[PDB]
């Protein structure tokens, strides 16, 4: 079989075949000649230029290419043009298997409209509210009391969240209807309002579904997709805390009942919104192969890929709802190349200087091997880290530990945000909401700080590392074994903390306050000039990272955050006070081209916003295109140098004001 | 007790003794001479004698290995040299010539001492002669912590490496007063000879540091690389890194387009051991990189082009930089590893008006004269005389390697097509340039001739380099008998 995706899922598929003993083929674009899925595959064929359209999206190339492998079936994947009719039609022109759902169900359910029809076909507890215009305030109050809901005032013709106000009491209902009619009459030319059961605070619970072309339909355990930034989810978890069998059993039964309704074959997944009063709302249903199943597979072992490919041959499944159980729970997170602390700045075109994944009792699905890069015209996802567990505390701690052991170098990421979110006591309380993120991050993003004991431990580990790397340079036995260091982070030596060290063995020290002070005998295990640093005092265990140094300042990472600790002796400490600290030039002015050349491409527009790290234009000289970018600034005021202006000579190409 | 140094520190500056204490080991400095006077007897100098006479000379010890050093003192007479100051320095250099030990000096002198007359010139001449004679015998490093003017500037110049401190140091031959007197332009001391000027414009300073503390901390690290003398072998340090570490990221560094640029450090860093690069002259002639690095625990010399800056084109400044680095590396038996990516020489009238012919020959002379083991890797391209200059196999090179997408040709395809068909029918571009580039802009022809040993996968570079550098440990080559060469100055 041949896949249709070029991400982690492709690798997953070419991995499921291992046990299924199925030879696999994987196509690629020109830029992806070095992707892992190309080498993992048994066969590879090029699909032209790497721009999205020609790459994979070029059905004609793809379907035509499906004539040499011999494979009797070809996976549709989950992204790009997966589950598409124009594609399903073409594949049934050449009479080949789709390894996916049937057309009628797909167009009946994935369609934007008429989904409410199928929803109300059997009702299935669809959105509740007075179905019609509320012409009077009396009707609005009466229908609000009917269910005593937060009103969910929404315009009949309005969409996207415009014309919506949340009413909690009758006076609020009247005032918000008065505002809503005024807003909607001006904005959408419709005064027709509707009132529905608004949700106190949503959790966005999701229910998984599987089926088959013969029978033995099964309901998979539900999942969580509460956390969501810009309508994109981050953290997922299958057995949500607010789970009662009274609801859940009916959820599975109703999902299976809806399944046969449209004769769905390859079930996508069911979407719900759940309030603390344990309701459910079947709508916004999915018909795509969601790849958040690893979590479910961790709590079940139900290999969705194997079962769906088995059903693609008109055979029933190998599992029934009778044996499906729960053996704990799993947590999954997504690693993006999106720089959060810097206003969510995108960082692309950077191959991995060097990276190593966490592999301690955890699972990681990724398509980015060492020496791989991310283009602008693709998904900036790095890895899909998922860890098995049985308890919240157990599963989370694992994630905590596994986050710190993920070495990524060569480009930014959002691991700090994931770490801070997981460590927050609100997240460990047990329950969350969908507005959780912006509720806990009002102004931008700011990572939480360190407690006193954590900073002390970081100091101790830094001193141990300094001594260990110092002993390497000495010759033969003429080496020291004890010092007294003065650690102080910050440019002003904030909190000078005297530290000792003794190095009793290769990976054991006798850290103390100073000489003639009680000693603790911690342990540090670190390979010289490497990232990972495992330190264990008593039971507590920590993992820190070592970035680099200039022999007075150490670049060490603590809880997924970079710091610069200063490790200096008595003389250096007493002398660093008497050192000039000059301030570098802070110039917000025009930028000039360093060398002569020709401008062939421009990226930014005249007199608009500019952010740090953004490419601006590209000169070509002596057969070579450079690319001077914007180091750091907010905006510009200038006149653009036109295309093909072979002038340069250190002119003012862009002027920053 | 912190007497007499409060006046110094109040100006945000350190003292000579404090610098010496910071450089060496905690308790291994033994000051040599401390009670010496100037015995001048002129211009009312018979009084105000000083015990130290403005110099601190000792022995010290760094990383368990011996050293010699001296430091000027700015408080006493402004650091001026004399018939008596220079005697201590001469004695130290002579002793460090008998024993195979290097010398490091921290310059702070304000100029010559006028009250001694021509005795200051005598001392300067003796120091110059010692530097000239002992260059190439023991490594010499110089750091400039404060003002350095007059004719005293020449002795740091002859030394192998000169470093500078950022805020409070400068160096030049003639002061701005004379410049105003003759030309009439008002230029400040920093605008004339500041650390930035010598870092970027003149190319004299080999580096710049932000503070004295950082200067000492990194000077120790630099010292950890050098061999002790001319006859001593290259130092080898223990290291947990191993030649079997996987480097497969090199397969993707070179883009598939011939007009796109990349950073050569992405090729340099994987091959060498982790966090073991010490760049030399980082802000001058950025199209070429030179420095020191370790390969399997032994120090080597790195010289590579960079297509990031000016398409990696050789030039005057790059030629001088590479020539000096190669000469120093060969003088002390240090292996050389080079990475080649050059389209040719920089074209321009200013270049010929500035003597490209002289300067470009220096790098070729340095590469041909060298007798240390050499390893060369051609990543993408090498054209014209630039291929010859950058350690080609014909210049007694030990082992040469190429990557599968390399190109070695006489010149670009356009010029060859033009010269090979004078008045051939128009549109000849499309069906001739492509064919010529396909047939002869590839390493197959150069491999057929025997100019590259083998064509290797980019993932095997570390393995090959470690193997070759281990095997070549005991090469013995000698040049014909000469009093000395005649390099194109
Ligand atoms: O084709 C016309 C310009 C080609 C220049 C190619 C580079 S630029 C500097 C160096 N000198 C050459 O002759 N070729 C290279």
């Amino acid at each position: 079989v041949l896949v249709a995706n070029r991400g982690e899922i492709a690798c997953r598929v070419m991995a499921t075949c291992r046990r299924l003993g199925i030879k696999t083929v994987a196509v690629y674009s020109t830029a992806d000649e070095q992707a892992k899925h190309v080498k993992v595959a048994d066969e590879s064929v090029c699909i032209g230029p790497p721009a999205s359209v020609e790459s994979y999206l070029c059905i004609d190339k793809i379907v035509d290419a499906c004539k040499k492998t011999g494979a009797q079936a070809v996976h549709p994947g989950y992204g790009f043009l997966s589950e598409n009719g124009e594609f399903q039609s073409a594949l049934q022109k050449n009479n080949i298997v789709f390894v996916g759902p049937d057309a009628h169900s797909i167009e009946s359910m994935g369609d934007k409209i008429e989904s409410k029809r199928l929803a109300q076909r059997a009702g299935v507890t669809c959105i509740p509210g007075f179905i019609g215009e509320v012409k009077t305030h009396e009707d609005l109050l009466r229908f609000a009391r009917e269910i005593g809901y937060p009103v969910m005032i929404k315009a009949s013709g309005g969409g996207g969240g415009k014309g919506m106000r949340v009413a909690y009491n009758d006076t609020q209902c009247v005032e918000y209807y008065d505002m809503c009619r005024e807003e909607a009459k001006a904005a959408f030319h419709s005064d027709k309002m509707l009132v529905e059961r608004f949700i106190d605070h949503p959790r966005h619970i999701e229910i998984q579904v599987i089926a088959d072309r013969r029978g033995n339909t099964v309901y998979l355990p539900e999942r969580e997709c509460s956390i969501q930034r810009r309508n994109q989810k981050v953290i997922e978890e299958a057995p949500s805390v607010l789970l009662d069998a009274t609801t859940r059993k009916a959820m599975g039964e109703e999902a299976v009942a809806m399944a046969r309704a449209v004769q769905y074959v390859s079930a996508g997944t069911v979407e719900n919104v759940v309030n603390p009063q344990k309701q459910f709302y079947f709508l916004e249903m999915n018909t795509r192969l969601q790849v958040e199943h690893p979590i479910t597979e961790e709590i079940t072992g139900v290999d969705l890929v194997e079962q769906m490919l088995r059903a693609a041959a008109d055979l029933p499944l190998s599992i029934t709802q009778d044996d499906i159980t729960i053996n704990g729970h799993a947590t999954e997170c997504r690693v993006y190349a999106e720089d959060p602390m810097k206003n969510y700045f995108p960082s692309i075109g950077r191959l991995t200087m060097y990276q190593e994944p966490t592999g301690a009792g955890v699972r990681c699905d990724s398509g980015i091997i060492e020496g791989s890069q991310i283009s602008v015209y693709y998904d900036p996802l790095i890895c899909k880290l998922s860890t098995w567990g049985r308890d919240r505390a157990e599963c989370i701690g694992r994630m905590e530990k596994a986050l710190d052991e993920y070495v990524i170098r060569g480009l930014r990421h959002n691991i700090c945000l994931l770490r801070d979110v997981v460590t927050e006591p609100r997240y460990r309380s047990g329950s969350i909401t969908t507005n959780y993120l912006q509720e806990q991050y009002p102004n931008g993003f700011k990572k939480a700080e360190l407690t006193a004991e954590e900073m002390q431990l970081m100091y101790e580990v830094a001193a141990c590392v300094h001594l260990k790397r110092e002993r390497l340079h000495y010759t033969q036995g003429t080496a020291p074994s004890e010092r007294q260091l003065y650690l102080s982070v910050g440019a002003g030596q904030e909190g000078e903390t005297p530290v000792y060290v003794r190095y009793l063995d290769d990976s054991h020290f006798e850290i103390g306050a100073s000489k003639h002070g009680p000693f603790r005998k911690m342990e540090v295990v670190w390979k010289a000039s490497y990232p990972i640093i495992r330190v264990k005092d008593g039971e507590a265990e920590t993992v820190l990272q070592f970035w680099g140094t200039n022999e007075v300042t150490y670049g060490m990472q603590m809880r997924g955050t970079t710091f610069d600790v200063n490790v200096m002796s008595d003389l250096q400490s007493t002398l660093a006070h008497f050192v000039p600290i000059t301030e570098a030039t802070t110039n917000t002015k025009q930028i000039l081209s360093p060398m002569p050349g020709v401008i062939v491409a421009i990226k930014v527009q005249p007199g608009q916003m500019v952010v740090a790290g953004e490419e601006l234009l590209t000169l070509e000289a002596m057969k070579m295109r450079n690319k001077i970018h914007a180091q750091a600034d907010g905006k510009v005021k200038e006149v653009k140098v036109k295309l093909g202006a072979t002038v340069e000579d250190n002119e003012v190409l862009v002027e920053l004001e | 007790p912190t007497a007499a140094e409060d006046l110094r520190h109040k100006k945000k500056r350190l003292t000579a003794m404090e610098r010496v204490q910071l450089f060496c080991d905690p308790g291994t400095f033994r000051e040599r001479d401390a009670l010496v006077e100037h015995e001048c007897h002129n211009f009312g100098m018979e009084k105000r004698k000083v015990p130290g006479d403005g110099f601190i000379t000792g022995t010290g010890k760094v990383f368990g290995r011996p050293v010699f050093l001296f430091s000027h003192d700015f408080t006493v007479f402004g650091g001026s040299l004399s018939r008596t100051n220079a005697a201590k320095v001469v004695r130290i250099m002579e002793e460090a010539a008998k024993i195979g030990v290097p010398v490091i000096g921290f310059n702070d002198s304000g100029g010559a001492r006028i009250h001694e007359g021509v005795d200051s010139l005598a001392g300067y001449a003796d120091i110059f002669l010692r530097n000239t004679l002992f260059s190439g015998v023991i490594p010499q490093i110089s750091v400039i912590m404060g003002p350095c003017a007059g004719g005293a500037v020449y002795s740091p110049a002859i030394t192998d490496f000169t470093f500078m401190v950022e805020t409070s140091s400068y160096m030049f031959v003639t002061g701005p007063e004379v410049v105003s007197a003759v030309g009439g332009k008002l230029v400040t001391k920093d605008e004339l000879g500041g650390p930035h000027v010598h870092a970027t414009k003149s190319g004299v300073s080999a580096g710049t540091f932000p503070n004295d503390i950082v200067a000492m901390a990194q000077l120790r690290r630099l010292y950890s690389y050098l061999p002790l003398s001319n006859r001593d072998p290259v130092p080898v340090l223990p290291t947990a890194d191993e030649r079997y570490r996987d480097v497969s990221s090199l397969n993707t560094v070179v883009p598939t387009e011939v007009k796109e640029a990349y950073d050569m450090r992405d090729v340099i860093y994987p091959v060498i051991d982790h966090d073991s690069f010490f760049e030399i002259q980082p802000q001058f002639a950025k199209n070429i990189i030179c420095g020191f690095a370790r390969v399997e625990g032994r120090s080597v010399c790195i010289i590579a082009n960079q297509p990031k800056v000016q398409a990696g084109v050789l030039d005057i400044d790059s030629s001088v930089k590479g020539a000096r680095m190669v000469r120093f590396a060969d003088a002390f038996n240090i292996p050389i590893i080079t990475f080649v990516d050059v389209p040719g020489f920089l074209p321009g009238v200013q270049q010929e008006y500035g003597g490209i012919i002289r300067h470009g020959a220096k790098l070729l002379y340095a590469y041909a004269e060298a007798t240390v083991p050499k390893v060369t890797i051609i990543t993408r391209k090498a054209y014209g005389g630039a291929y010859d200059v950058m350690s080609s196999k014909h210049l007694r090179g030990d082992s040469n390697y190429a990557w599968p997408h390399a190109e070695i040709a006489v010149m670009g395809a356009a010029g060859a097509c033009k010269l090979l068909y004078s008045k051939e029918t128009a549109e000849q571009q499309a069906q001739r340039i492509a064919d010529y580039e396909k047939t002869f802009c590839t390493p197959l022809s150069a491999a057929r001739k025997g100019f590259v040993d083998a064509v290797i996968d980019p993932s095997e570079t570390r393995m090959r380099v470690c193997e070759d550098l281990e095997r070549l440990a005991r090469k013995q080559l000698q040049n014909p008998w000469k009093k000395h060469g005649n390099i194109p100055l």
